[PDB]
């Protein structure tokens, strides 16, 4: 219910952080 | 954090700093799971073998920080503890099993651009994210090196540090310690033939090991910085508290209903 | 290091 996990300056601003992709790619290896 | 990087501003809004009153010093890392609750490692508050045993009045909680040393007046928020809860079966005698602890803030904190809670995982999430090979992120203000030449530098960072490490196969974890690891732990880090390094370190304890869900775009706290043999050593990995398994206890303590 | 926080907390 309560929102969580959505960074106000990132997710919510449609921006991504510098090494975030390294996380994401590790899934689709 | 060994071999990490400066985090960007507002990159870990759920990152909490455990501050000691007197002497004033950085005790540990922690995470904001809500408006009034903070999740940290037990060993940050209690470890008899070193005469460690903090109480509600010995600490402070500082949320919304970037800089390690500054007093970020406009952005951070300083809270007082109302009550601390340590896992009844925290084994500080042999392996730090169930190294978990909750702290209840005196007054709720106001979320902001700098202060936001992380999510706790559910059965499916844990099930699909906690897989060997998958990368997690660790953050903190701990040591930049396991050891270093005194007075020639500064073992500590100026701003919050961040590192992304992969989850290691249980067997590989088991064979790296003489310690008796349990199902309430997990290990992460690169392998010697992997070509990369990284680790958490003293001062990083209690910090959160988070993971991002590609399907919902949210960050989940899967682990807690627990223990390690040195910092960034080859053939050694970091051990994290398995948040998902200890979730019933969290549930039991919180009492949202 | 540390900059000093308000003493009310200390
Ligand atoms: N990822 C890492 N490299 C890492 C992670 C956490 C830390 C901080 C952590 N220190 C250590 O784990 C030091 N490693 S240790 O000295 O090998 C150690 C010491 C005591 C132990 C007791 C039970 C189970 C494992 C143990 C491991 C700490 O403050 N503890 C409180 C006192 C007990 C041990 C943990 C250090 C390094």
């Amino acid at each position: 219910e309560a929102d969580c996990g959505l960074r106000p300056l990132f997710e919510k601003k449609s921006l991504e952080d510098k090494t975030e992709r390294e996380l994401l790619e590790s899934y689709i290896d | 954090i060994v071999e990490g990087s400066d985090a960007e501003i507002g990159m870990s809004p759920w990152q909490v700093m455990l501050f000691r009153k007197s002497p004033q010093e950085l005790l540990c890392g922690a995470s904001l799971i809500s408006d009034r609750w903070v999740l940290t490692a037990a060993h940050c508050l209690l470890y008899p073998p070193w005469d460690k045993n903090f109480t509600e009045n010995d600490l402070l909680v500082r949320i919304g920080k970037h800089s390690r040393t500054r007093y970020e007046r406009n952005i951070e928020k300083i809270s007082m503890l109302e009550k601390i809860y340590i896992h009844p079966r925290y084994n500080w005698r042999e392996n730090l099993d169930r190294d978990i602890a909750l702290m209840k803030l005196k007054k709720p904190v106001a979320f902001s651009d700098y202060i936001h809670p992380v999510c706790l995982p559910d059965r499916e999430t844990a099930a699909s994210l906690l897989q060997a090979g998958y990368k997690g992120r660790v953050t903190g203000w701990g040591n930049l090196k396991e050891t270093w030449t005194a007075n020639v530098g500064k073992g500590q960072p100026s701003v919050l540090q961040v590192v992304n490490l992969p989850i290691v196969e249980r067997p590989v974890c088991k064979d790296s310690t003489r310690i008796r690891i349990t199902d309430n732990m997990f290990c992460a880090g690169y392998k010697p033939d992997e070509g990369k390094r990284g680790d958490a370190c003293e001062g990083d304890s209690g910090g959160p090991f988070v993971m991002k869900s590609p399907f919902n775009n949210r960050w989940y706290q899967m682990g807690i910085v627990s223990w390690g043999e040195g910092c960034d050593r080859d053939g050694k990995y970091g051990f994290y508290t398995h948040v998902f398994r200890l979730k019933k206890w969290i549930q039991k303590v919180i009492d949202q209903f | 290091d540390f900059e000093e926080i308000p003493e009310e907390y200390l």
